[PDB]
């Protein structure tokens, strides 16, 4: 399937799924073709200009015929749906036929985009990012989350309606179980979240994967927050469905693997990663993720330089003692 | 092989035994070995599995020292087959094996050192760090008699070469025979056995048939011993014996017994570092010519080419390197050819290629050599027929400079340094900027602390430093922007880490521009500025490392001075029967090599047994993959040899101080006014990730001066981006998310309107109109419009335009019915953030703007700089407007909710007491004493704890109430469970109060309470939980007896409540009441005992059942308060050695800079002070030693000690007798069944003690065996004092002799025990001496005492017999007392020192 571009007015780096390429100014680029049909996809832009944020559109090829057209008034590329199949079905071949359209590659050995999106569903995307008129979803670097806006009209479509996760909240902590529920988050995970909201492991994972991708592609603060929170919730729970645990190490591994170096200190949360990997209940269940993290980001995790120049809260208070020693 | 036998015989060497079962020093040797092994892991936080496994193994060993020694000796005795060794050259040996190897290594070095196995010439030596060796050697050459004379055609020759492949070719059968001469042969067999093992290079596994594996922990010992064989071959037995000196009395390095033997041989001097030999020869003319001929025979040089291939020192100018005169050249080869011949190619390979021979002569005025990475050139003062890195060589006889030594860094070490640097840049990543700068600093410091003055003289190394520094900076710049900056503020590189800088240390000429020295401040009154003014170069210069490191010469000269001073001070203290005191040497603490400080460290006693420590450290390169660059000094042995703290201070000053530095940063955008430092294994090695670093410095990095030609405006904001600076754009996008720019503008405008509506009548305002404005107007940075339009009851008389704080605008010239306001927002950089100059320019531009449409000519433009949190306004004014706006702007800047969000967002990006007495009802919660314990460290270490009642201390600071909840013992991952229990209880208290009385704040003394207490307080959203910075002494609440008593007695959970303030509020205000309270409490913390003397010391002024404190007058209160007030500081003076200083308070800050020393009869107070001596029991230290079944442990029971200290005194010694009967079936075991209080005379120093008591009449006296006496003392020592000894003869020399002395040390808070077994020679000496009152007396010697096993039990109780009279203390009745009396006895209850009668 194919996504035509009416034109390429301005110099821009274009990304589709895990791939990226540049288009110069008024180079004859008329879109992408041979897009594998099965997946949700994302097409994202950063202008070479440097005035622009990172922005992009999530879509499903099956739900429509989608095209990109630059908007001078807005000053950015916009996705649109061609309602009439024949007219749209017309635009290619002039562009395929005249070439001028680049081909999505044929997949690497790792089947990467699938591993990143395996649980992501467009209909779920469309409930997080609410713009009911369109069959595709626009996300950019500046979008806040419903959680953040509440804890403080703007367009409701400019808010990311992720599932609200708050570890010190009534929802998370049962009255009369304060210590138990805070130290072991299994009630919040299993009853409140998995059984109550997501209904499925697959839904929970899908949100987690979507949050990561928004965090990576757009450098969206709220998304990174959510992604880490969804990881933390599982790792900080002593009781987790077995099939989720198996799945998690793989999910995280591909995310970390695919992450380019430049976006790492922006995305990654030092505290959460060190907790999950080295002290959480499920630390052992992330063998592969730990290995790759240690390799790609050792400094974040404490791997090794000399002193140039030259507490007890977690221990009991000592009243007095009997001590045998030299002096 | 036999050169060694003749030598060892001539030395009468005593072979090292297999370690005895009861070896005296076993536990020390073992701990040193294990500590070495642990040290690898001290720095690192997360250890992978092998590391993690190996550590487990060490800890086992350490945990069971006795079993390990068994474990260890079994292997040495029996284990001859071993695991494979991995290499990478670094060798990894099995961890269980290493322990034995390391134990072996420590034992051998200690024993060899004791037995003087290694002569003075063998190096590296524990005596000196390498640079000091090089100094000693050059001096030593200087002092050779007639060395520099060349009157009679004499020559001096210095041969320097390597013993090639010494380690590699070792033969094991030879080695074993050789080891057997000096060691046990079970040990000789282990060692060689242990070298014969499989070596796994990763894939190949091969067997080590010959050659020494330098990775083995004891390889250093083999290497030096095998070296000695070669030394003997080079030197021959006689000359070796001359150098070493006689075995009974040996010769210090390079010293001789007489001038005559010094001149007896051509070989004046010899040294080996380790692989490298140095030999200094003297020849008279024939002795030289003669030798040259023998050589020229076998190797004749028909055509005079012997000059080609003659190694020379190219690093010196051609005049200062050796001159290739044919004779001198030939003599050189001759000494080489002679020396080469003395050593079999089997033992080593000696080659001309790797040797340097320097000849001093009538034609060569310079003597050259290279040692420990220094290149050295000696020029005698006579021959002087170039001011850098010079040592003055002083003749010891004449006290005058006879030569100069010149230093440079060797080419080979300059390349090493250059590679380190290139490697930093080279290393893979993705490396954080801070990390790169740390690596640079470590390389720099490592080089500078070692070479010091040699660097200044070495020009190529100076240039390499400069290139390196630039390269380091340039890597940071590329990380910041693909494009290289036009200019870059040195502040980002050289600002210290504490302030968010890279903390680079400079070795370059770095000029600080004047434009980087400007800063500003916004005050309530106005905006005020600093700009720099005139300075001399070097006020303009980034400080450099050079001047912060004392030269080796200065260190060495000063060391000679201070160590001589100590010897002298040591002389006199002994002369006055005194032990030398620390203070006496204070102010030479940080001088000398080793530092004088080393004498008074705690581990000093054990370090005594650490021998081979310099060679051991140098050898880590073979057994550890990553090692310290400070391998050449050891702080335990050497002390700290450099201090760079001053550099940090000087850089900050050079950069314009804190205010100027922070102006380059986003600090002002946080909203903080004041700086106090809180960015966020025990220690922090923390580094800033680049994201935060870049945001922090953005104002100085992201500006037009630094980057040009790529200016854009960031969407949805007024921010300008001067380049594609990684991570900055996103950081800012996140900070301004959800259209914050737009919202701030609208929110500020809204606030202004509301305030204006309040002032309609007072300012004659008809109406205030909020214009609705284009959505993006807040960030059109080229044009504007009115945000608020204003109108007029009648008319306004208005000024020409002036700034919001200009003060006499005059209103005459003008009149208009209509005023507007424009609110402008900007985000400034370092280059531009003058909001004042900005609003003026904007106002003037826009109002004459033919595209900006304002309603009228009149108006006021308000400006806020979002980055710098500053504001100002410019425009037309009418009476009473300006003060309204001023107050208004002032309030909105603090309170405005949108700005609050901006600040919070900024603080997150960066990863960032008067109040207390206000109306809000606030509480303090301390849980320090909630779960609390008592401790029983065994000698071994599975260290149990017992849990005793605790308390939640909740208090109303304003009003002094106290809700103490007693955490009964029933209740008990435990210390954590403490927190959740506390939180639960506090929230339960709070539930009980009705909302009127509920606190608006709860302050937790300790941070770990914050999370539990939030969680328990979710139902109370209005209550803030705040942590604190202060240290608050509530923990000391349990030094208050009324309190301690309630909790400790308490048999169940309860809430007991008090008023800690005790009605002071009656007169006093709350603020003060705290202040007493704090005072009262900190003191107790400081000395539970010194404090309580101050409140039981005047019994008549006393405390009612209602209150916890005496019922004091107000002045004496002012007096009582007065005394403590210093004491806090004394503890400060005593612990930090600071006498008096500037009056800055101490509740929140531990320390600050000095160091100027500016500015030039009913007492029977005791009987109190002895009331409080049960305190001293809270902590007991029993001195300990390794068990032996044959040497036997005595046991003491509790009560006996309980009273004993109960009846003891605080200044005067007290004594008794202990009766012991061995337990049945336990011949070795001894129990202290009875203690006998006896009539005595006691002195602080000494005592007079009554004679062995006859128990004979008193009943039940039967079956009991006396074991001894036990006595208190106020000075700790490791030995029985001279007075103790005198009293030991006096009653044991006969008949029994044997009975032990138990000495107790009483120092506030703790009691320290020790038992000694007196020697006969002791026994004899005292018997020579009576009436001793001193610890130290002429001829007194500590050796006399031995340790005897001691213990201490709850498991028994004992019985005490007093004199029948009931009197034991004759201090106040000296005349009544007769030492030689017959006295009778009875079962009874003893009586305190100050029982009324005594």
């Amino acid at each position: 399937n194919t996504v035509p571009f009416t034109s390429a007015p301005i110099e821009v780096t274009i990304g589709i799924d895990q791939y990226s390429f540049n288009v110069k100014e008024n180079q004859p680029f008329h879109g992408i073709k041979d897009i594998p049909i099965g997946h949700v996809h994302v097409i994202h832009f950063q202008h070479a200009d440097n005035s622009s944020m990172r922005y992009g559109y999530w879509f499903d090829c099956r739900m429509g015929n989608f095209y990109i057209q630059y908007d001078p008034k807005d000053g950015l590329y916009k996705m649109m749906e061609e309602r009439d199949g024949a007219k749209f079905e017309n635009i290619v071949h002039n562009f395929k036929e005249r070439q001028m359209m680049v081909s999505y590659p044929k997949i690497d050995e790792d089947d990467t985009w699938y591993n990143l999106t395996e649980f992501v569903q467009m209909d779920k995307i469309r409930k997080i990012v609410r713009k009911d008129e369109n069959q595709f979803s626009y996300v950019d670097s500046s979008m806040t989350t419903v959680q953040e806006n509440e804890l403080l009209e703007d367009d409701p479509a400019h808010s990311l309606n992720y599932t609200v996760i708050n570890f010190k909240s009534r929802e998370a902590i049962r009255p009369g179980h304060e210590m138990e529920d805070f130290l072991d988050k299994s009630y919040y995970l299993n009853t409140v979240m998995l059984q109550g909201i997501f209904k499925n492991s697959s839904n929970y994972f899908g949100e987690l994967q979507f949050a990561f991708l928004n965090a990576m592609f757009f450098g969206n603060y709220g998304s990174s927050l959510q992604w880490h929170a969804m990881i933390e919730l599982i790792c900080s729970s002593a009781t987790v469905p077995k099939h989720m645990l198996d799945k998690l190490d793989e999910i995280l591994y591909y995310q970390i693997k695919t992450l380019p170096e430049q976006y790492s200190d922006i995305l990654l949360n030092e505290r959460v990663w060190n907790i999950c990997l080295y002290s959480s209940f499920q630390k052992n269940s992330l063998h592969n993720t730990e290995k790759i993290m240690e390799n790609k980001y050792p400094e974040l995790l404490g791997k090794d330089d000399a002193l140039i120049y030259g507490d007890d809260e977690h221990n009991p208070t000592i009243v007095g003692g009997l001590y045998y020693q030299r002096p | 092989s036999g050169v060694m036998v003749e030598w060892l015989e001539s030395r009468s060497f005593s072979p090292i035994p297999f370690p005895p079962l009861t070896y005296k020093n076993d536990t020390k040797i073992l701990v040193l070995a294990l500590e070495d092994l642990k040290d690898v892991y001290a720095s690192k936080v997360r250890l992978n599995a092998s590391e993690r496994e190996e550590l487990a193994l060490i800890e086992e060993a350490y945990d069971n020292p006795h079993d390990t020694l068994n474990r260890i000796k079994k292997y040495l005795l029996t284990q001859r087959v071993f695991k494979p060794v991995d290499i990478t050259p670094v060798y990894s040996v099995d961890p269980l094996e290493k322990i034995t190897d390391a134990y072996l290594d420590q034992y051998l070095w200690y024993e060899a050192d004791q037995r003087k196995l290694f002569p003075n010439w063998i190096k590296p030596s524990d005596s000196e760090i390498p640079p000091l060796l090089v100094y000693k050697w050059t001096q030593g050459i200087n002092n050779l008699s007639e060395i520099w004379d060349v009157s009679r055609g004499q020559s001096a020759v210095l041969l320097e070469t390597t013993l090639g492949e010494m380690a590699e070719k070792i033969d094991f059968t030879l080695l074993n025979r050789l080891l057997r001469l000096i060691v046990d042969p079970n040990i000789a067999d282990y060692i060689t056995a242990k070298n014969n093992v499989v070596i796994n290079f990763k894939d190949m596994s091969h067997v080590n048939k010959y050659g020494l594996i330098r990775g083995l922990k004891f390889a250093s010992f083999i290497f030096q011993y095998y070296g000695l064989v070669i030394d003997l071959l080079l030197l021959g037995q006689e000359r070796a014996t001359d150098l070493a000196g006689p075995a009974n009395n040996p010769n210090e390095f390079m010293q001789f017994k007489s001038k005559e033997v010094e001149k007896a041989h051509p070989i004046r001097l010899y040294t080996r570092y380790l692989d490298r030999i140095y030999m200094l020869f003297h020849f008279e003319e024939d002795e030289g010519e003669e030798l040259t001929d023998e050589y020229l025979a076998e190797n004749p040089d028909p055509n005079f080419e012997n000059s080609i291939g003659y190694n020379n020192r190219k690093c010196w100018p051609k005049d200062s390197r050796m001159r290739l005169i044919r004779q001198d050249v030939n003599l050189g080869r001759a000494v080489f050819w002679e020396i080469q011949s003395r050593v079999p190619t089997s033992l080593t390979s000696i080659k001309w290629e790797n040797a340097f021979v320097s000849v001093y002569s009538k034609n060569n005025p310079n003597l050259l050599f290279s040692m420990c990475g220094f290149e050295v050139r000696i020029l005698p003062r006579q021959r002087m027929e170039n001011d850098e890195g010079v040592w003055d060589l002083v003749d010891e006889r004449t006290k005058q400079r006879t030569a100069k030594a010149y230093l440079k860094v060797s080419e080979e070490e300059i390349k090493k340094f250059d590679s380190r640097i290139r490697g930093i840049l080279m290393a893979s990543g993705s490396t954080t900027f801070t990390k790169v700068a740390a690596k640079w600093n470590t390389s720099l410091i490592s080089l500078f602390t070692y070479f010091r003055e040699a660097i200044v003289a070495t020009e190529p190394l100076l240039d390499i430093l400069v290139k390196g520094e630039t390269r380091i900076q340039n890597r940071v710049k590329l990380g910041l922007n693909s494009k290289m900056p036009t200019r870059f503020p040195p502040a980002v590189f050289y600002t210290p880490k504490e302030l968010g800088g890279l903390g680079m240390i400079s070795a370059s000429h770095i000029l600080i521009p004047a434009s980087d020295l400007s800063w500003s401040k916004q005050t309530d009154t106005g905006i005020t500025h600093f700009r720099a003014g005139m300075t001399h170069e070097d006020e303009k210069l980034i400080p450099t490392i050079f001047r912060y490191i004392t030269t080796w010469e200065n260190e060495f000269l000063d060391s000679q001075r201070v160590w001589a001073e100590y010897a002298t001070k040591r002389q006199e203290a002994i002369q006055q029967n005194r032990r030398l005191a620390f203070e006496e040497l204070e102010g030479s603490w940080d001088r000398g090599i080793p530092r004088i400080s080393t004498l008074f460290q705690r581990d000093r006693h054990t370090l005594a047994y650490d021998r081979g420590h310099r060679i051991r450290r140098e050898f880590k390169q073979y057994s550890l993959e990553r090692n310290s660059p400070f391998w050449w000094t050891n702080s335990h042995h050497d002390g700290k040899l450099w201090n760079l703290n001053a550099y940090r201070t000087d850089v900050i000053q050079a950069l314009g101080g804190i205010e100027t530095i922070l102006e380059h940063t986003l600090f002002k955008g946080t909203g903080f006014n004041s700086w106090e430092g809180l960015f966020w294994q025990r220690t922090g090695l923390s580094q800033i990730p680049n994201r935060r670093f870049t945001l922090w410095w953005s104002p100085t990095i992201n500006r037009a001066n630094v980057y040009v030609g790529f200016l854009v405006q960031l969407d949805l904001t007024g921010i300008f981006l001067h380049g594609k600076i990684p991570t900055l754009k996103i950081s800012l996008i996140q900070i301004f998310r959800a259209h914050l720019w737009q919202k701030i503008h609208e929110s500020i405008v809204f606030d202004i309107c509301q305030i204006l509506d309040g002032e309609l009548d007072v300012l004659q305002i008809e109406s205030v109109t909020k214009e609705t404005v284009h959505p993006r107007k807040s960030y059109k940075m080229n044009s504007s419009a009115a945000d608020i339009t204003m109108e007029s009851v009648h008319e306004w008389e208005v000024s020409k335009p002036s700034l919001l704080h200009e003060t006499n605008d005059s209103f005459k010239g003008l009149i208009t019915n209509k005023m507007w306001f424009d609110v402008q927002l900007r985000y400034g950089d370092y280059d531009s953030h003058d909001i004042s100059r900005y609003v003026r320019a904007k106002f003037l531009d826009y109002t004459t703007d033919n595209v900006s449409m304002y309603p009228s000519p009149t108006g006021v433009m308000i400006g806020i700089d979002l980055a710098y949190n500053m504001y100002d306004a410019y425009g037309n004014w009418f009476n009473g407007l300006k003060p309204l706006i001023q107050n208004s702007m002032r309030t909105i800047m603090k309170a405005n909710p949108a700005l609050y969000v901006l600040r919070e967002r900024i603080r997150k990006g960066l990863q960032i007491y008067a109040e207390l007495f206000n109306n809000d009802i606030k509480l303090f919660v301390d849980d320090t004493n909630v779960y609390r314990v008592t401790v029983h460290k065994t000698f071994e270490g599975n260290v149990a704890t017992k849990a005793i009642n605790g308390c939640i201390f909740t208090l109303n600071p304003k009003t002094g109430h106290l809700f103490l909840k007693i955490i009964h013992t029933s209740v008990w991952r435990l210390s954590q469970l403490a927190k959740w229990k506390t939180a639960e209880e506090v929230s339960a208290l709070v539930r009980s109060l009705p909302k009127e009385e509920q606190p608006k704040q709860i302050i937790v003394t300790r941070k770990a309470m914050l999370d539990p207490l939030e969680v328990h307080m979710l139902d109370f959203p209005n209550i803030a939980i705040r942590p604190t910075e202060n240290r608050l002494p509530f923990s000391a609440a349990m030094s208050i007896d009324k309190l301690s008593d309630v909790v400790m007695k308490a048999t169940e959970p309860q809430m007991v409540l008090f008023n800690i303030y005790d009605d002071w509020l009656d007169r006093l205000s709350s603020y003060t009441a705290f202040s007493r309270l704090t005072l009262l409490l900190r003191a107790l913390k400081t000395n539970e005992e010194s404090a309580k003397m101050i409140l039981l010391s005047d019994p008549t002024i006393t405390i009612k059942s209602y209150h916890l404190w005496p019922s004091f007058t107000d002045e004496q209160w002012i007096t009582i308060e007065s005394q403590m007030r210093d004491l806090i500081l004394t503890e400060y003076g005593r612990k930090y050695n600071v006498n008096i200083s500037a009056l800055t308070q101490t509740e929140i800050k531990d320390i600050i800079l000095g160091q100027n020393i500016k500015a030039p009869n009913e007492w029977r107070k005791s009987a109190i002070a002895n009331t409080l001596l049960y305190l001293r029991l809270k902590n007991i230290y029993v001195s300990a030693d390794d068990f032996v079944e044959e040497q036997n442990v005595y046991v003491l029971p509790k009560n006996l000690l309980k009273k004993f200290i109960e009846i003891s005194d605080v200044k005067i010694q007290v004594a008794a007798f202990i009766y012991g009967m061995s337990a049945k079936d336990h011949p070795k075991v001894k129990e202290i069944k009875t203690v006998v209080l006896v009539p005595q005379l006691g002195h602080v120093g000494s005592v007079q003690i009554s004679n062995i008591p006859d128990i004979g009449d008193l009943p039940d006296t039967e079956g009991l065996e006396l074991l001894g006496w036990i006595h208190t003392q106020t000075e700790e020592l490791k030995f029985m004092a001279a007075s103790e000894v005198a009293t030991h003869s006096k009653l044991f020399a006969d008949k029994k002799r044997d009975c032990i002395d138990i000495s107790i040390f009483s120092t506030p808070g703790s009691v320290s025990l020790s038992a000694y077994n007196l020697t006969d020679e002791g026994y004899q000496w005292g018997e020579e001496n009576k009436d001793i009152m001193n610890v130290l007396s002429e001829g007194f010697e500590p050796t006399f005492s031995t340790h005897a096993q001691l213990l201490l039990s709850d498991r028994i109780t004992g019985n005490f017999i007093i004199p029948s009279g009931n009197v034991w203390n004759y201090t106040f009745m000296g005349t009544a007392f007769n030492q030689e009396g017959d006295y009778n006895f009875k079962y009874g209850i003893p009586l305190e020192f100050y029982n009324e009668m005594h």
